[PDB]
Formats: C-alpha cells, sequence, structure tokens
C-alpha cells in the first residue's frame, strides 16, 4: 500500500 | 477551492438498487484516487470503495461489507465517480461522500433502504422584547428536510431540531427568535424543502 | 484491518483555554520514511469533514494556529490551545497505511460556558392541524447551558406523559447554549376534552420550574 500511495503521492 | 458534488440519493426497497455520483472541480479529476465514504449512527464512517488511475487499470478496492453488491467507476472526461449499489439492505442506509484520500470531502448525498412509503410533511405554523415563533414539519419520509425562514435571510436566532422517527414517519419543528419590533410588521416565513417527494412549501407566521 | 480508538466526549473546555482529543491505533501508524501516517479531519453539525492536520503534526492549509497536533506510532493527540465557540464539532482520527481505509469513532468537543436558563415558549395546535384530526403542542425551552433539563406536561392539572417527545440539539456555535423541543401530540378529540395546557422547565438554574400555560378556548 504504502509504496504506491508514496509512488502516486510524489508525481 | 477544488468542490466535490454528489447527486442521485433518494428512496428504494430492500433488494433494490442505487447508483449514485459525484462530479469534482478544481483540479484534474483523472490524476487523482477516488473512494466513496459512507456514514451513519451505527458503524460512523464507513470507507466503501476505492478506485486508481488509467495507469492503473483503473483498479478498485472495496471495503468486506459492500464486496458484490457495489461497484465504483469513473468517466475521467466528465470528471465524475458513480458507485452503483445492488440488493441493497436498510443498513445500507446512510450518507455518501465522495472523498479524495487525503485531502477533499462532498457535501454528501442521503440513501434511504426502506418499504415505507415516501411522504411530503405538513407544514404547520406555530404563532403565540423578543418574540419565539416556528413551525411544525410533521409525519414525512424519508429523511431528509430542509427548512429555512425567509428564504434563507432570516439565519441568527434559529433552532432547527432533529427529527424523530415514529410509525415510519419523521417530525420536527423549527423555532426563530426575533426582535418584537421585527415582527409582525415585517413578515417571517419558514420554508420546508422534502427532495424525496419533489415539494417545497411555504408558511407565514401570522397572529 | 485497523482499529482508530476514540472517546465520544471530552471534558468540557472553558473558551480560551486548551482542549485536547487523544486517538489511538491498533497497528504503528510510523512508516520506513520516518512519516507516522495520522490524520484529524473536524466535522461541524451539518457539514463534511474536513481535513485539518496531516502526517501526525502538519497543519493543513488556511488551518488556524490555535490547532496542533502529535504522537507516537500509536496514541495521539490533537490540541485546540485556546477553544472558541466556533470550534464544537466531531473531530476524527484517520490512518494512510493500508486498505481498508478507517476512521475513529469521532470525540465531540463540548464547550463549558456560565450556566444558563431556558426561555421557554408554548404554541397550541394551529388551526390547520385542528382540520386534520391531530393535535401537536408545541413548547420550546431554548438556549441553556448546561444540556441537563427536565419538561412536563400539566394538562388542568394533571401530568401527562403520553404522547411526548422530545428533541435536542447540537451545542449552538455562537453561544455554546442546547436547545429543546418538547412536542405532544394528541387526537383532536383528546385536545378538545380539555382547556389549560401548560410546559414547565425544571432546569439547575433554579429550584423554580419555568412555566408556560394557554387555554384552549381563548
Amino acid at each position: 500500500y504504502l509504496e504506491d500511495w508514496i509512488k502516486y503521492n510524489n508525481q | 477551492e477544488v468542490k466535490v458534488e454528489e447527486s442521485g440519493g433518494g428512496l428504494v426497497q430492500p433488494g433494490g438498487s442505487m447508483k449514485i455520483s459525484c462530479v469534482v472541480s478544481g483540479l484534474t479529476f483523472s490524476n487523482y484516487w477516488m473512494s466513496w465514504v459512507r456514514q451513519s449512527p451505527e458503524k460512523g464512517l464507513e470507507w466503501v470503495a476505492e478506485i486508481r488511475l488509467k495507469s492503473d487499470n483503473y483498479a478498485t478496492y472495496y471495503a468486506e461489507s459492500v464486496k458484490g453488491k457495489f461497484t465504483i467507476s469513473r468517466d475521467d472526461s466528465k470528471s465524475r465517480l458513480y458507485l452503483q449499489m445492488n440488493n441493497l439492505r436498510t443498513e445500507d442506509t446512510g450518507i455518501y461522500y465522495c472523498f479524495l484520500p487525503m485531502d477533499y470531502w462532498g457535501q454528501g448525498t442521503s440513501v434511504t433502504v426502506s418499504s415505507a412509503k415516501t411522504t411530503p410533511p405538513s407544514v404547520y405554523p406555530l404563532a403565540p422584547s423578543m418574540v419565539t415563533l416556528g413551525c411544525l414539519v410533521k409525519g414525512y419520509f424519508p429523511e431528509p428536510v430542509t427548512v429555512t425562514w425567509n428564504s434563507g435571510s432570516l439565519s441568527s436566532g434559529v433552532h432547527t431540531f432533529p427529527a424523530v422517527l415514529q410509525s415510519d414517519l419523521y417530525t420536527l419543528s423549527s423555532s426563530v427568535t426575533v426582535p418584537s419590533s421585527t415582527w409582525p410588521s415585517e413578515t417571517v416565513t419558514c420554508n420546508v424543502a422534502h427532495p424525496a417527494s419533489s415539494t417545497k412549501v411555504d408558511k407565514k407566521i401570522v397572529p | 484491518d485497523i482499529v482508530m480508538t476514540q472517546a465520544a466526549f471530552s471534558n468540557p473546555v472553558t473558551l480560551g483555554t486548551s482542549a485536547s482529543i487523544s486517538c489511538r491505533s491498533s497497528k504503528s501508524l510510523l512508516h520506513s520514511d520516518g512519516i507516522t501516517y495520522l490524520y484529524w479531519y473536524l466535522q461541524k453539525p451539518g457539514q463534511s469533514p474536513h481535513l485539518l492536520i496531516y502526517h501526525l503534526s502538519n497543519l493543513a492549509s488556511g488551518v488556524p494556529d490555535r490547532f496542533s497536533s502529535s504522537g507516537s506510532g500509536t496514541d495521539f493527540t490533537l490540541r485546540i490551545s485556546r477553544v472558541e465557540a466556533e470550534d464544537v464539532g466531531i473531530y476524527y482520527c484517520a490512518h494512510n497505511v493500508e486498505l481498508p481505509r478507517t476512521f475513529g469513532g469521532g470525540t465531540k468537543l463540548e464547550i463549558k460556558r456560565a450556566d444558563a436558563a431556558p426561555t421557554v415558549s408554548i404554541f397550541p395546535p394551529s388551526s390547520e392541524q385542528l382540520t386534520s384530526g391531530g393535535a401537536s403542542v408545541v413548547c420550546f425551552l431554548n438556549n441553556f447551558y448546561p444540556k441537563d433539563i427536565n419538561v412536563k406536561w400539566k394538562i388542568d392539572g394533571s401530568e401527562r406523559q403520553n404522547g411526548v417527545l422530545n428533541s435536542w440539539t447540537d451545542q449552538d456555535s455562537k453561544d455554546s447554549t442546547y436547545s429543546m423541543s418538547s412536542t405532544l401530540t394528541l387526537t383532536k378529540d383528546e385536545y378538545e376534552r380539555h382547556n389549560s395546557y401548560t410546559c414547565e422547565a425544571t432546569h439547575k438554574t433554579s429550584t423554580s420550574p419555568i412555566v408556560k400555560s394557554f387555554n384552549r378556548n381563548e
């Protein structure tokens, strides 16, 4: 989850 | 600012279906994960469904509660999110919000699941330094109503009480307190909208 | 699934003083990036939730400096350092570390203010309703503090409890008082069988009930 969120949120 | 606005709520019978949606403005909708979160007395705030982006092949996620019953979808070209809600039970009653995690919520759209019939309210004037007036909004179903005074002009000094449910009908009252120097000598009017029945009524408080 | 635990209420807070709202999670919300993915929202009466704090202690844009927050990975506290009347509402915690997203049950902020007796007003059934064969008698007990209050209905001297329904408002965002309506619902015939109607309000602000009356035939 967090890996996906962090990637998403940085973009 | 960013604005999230839901629509499509109303009443349906148990075992039936509803389809609600929200439009998001003020940002590029297609670039955001989007979710539905509902609110009810028994379960409080409850996330139910979520959808990612085109680049994620529109991956969807569901709370166990609604798996098999709900389908979330998005139309990026319309900046619109949808929730198709099937095989509903009374516990699916609640206010449904679009939530853009973790920053933005809509105003909510109300969904009632019941076999009881939609009934508009009867609206009755409550006439008697400061003077307190009111209206009695009796025997409607489902929630909600919206009550205003003087088309929303009169806002301060107002108490609209929570409804009570009895025998599948709701009742509430609203009071307004104003200067005696202001009434009956300019008028005070209660306005009552009931979205489920598509009705709006005004009642002038007269001596 | 993560359980987010909040008490339904807090100790009433005097205006201008500090309120603390707590939350705990069943799993640590600290991530390996050093961020603790704990969020606070406020839901005011009649409104949706709105974001106050993100990542444990960071204020969302436009949120007043009156608000602050800290915590461990599992135990968190929102502080409203100088409470204002408009801050009444329910404050929710949420995590952002996995799905399903979960929220705490919400803590309602109650403002403590100076005791205030109710303003009592009584209303007979309207003519319009009487045309229909029911008769609702309405009494407002308005703008009192604290919330605890009793109403009594007396008809021609006799207490009536059957057919009475009471509704309290949320704490007022301006004056930090409560209001209550008491509605007595009768059949037209039963209403017409009696002439003198009284609503009596008993509040801690006096040993004397506050009495309001009307007569059906006037």
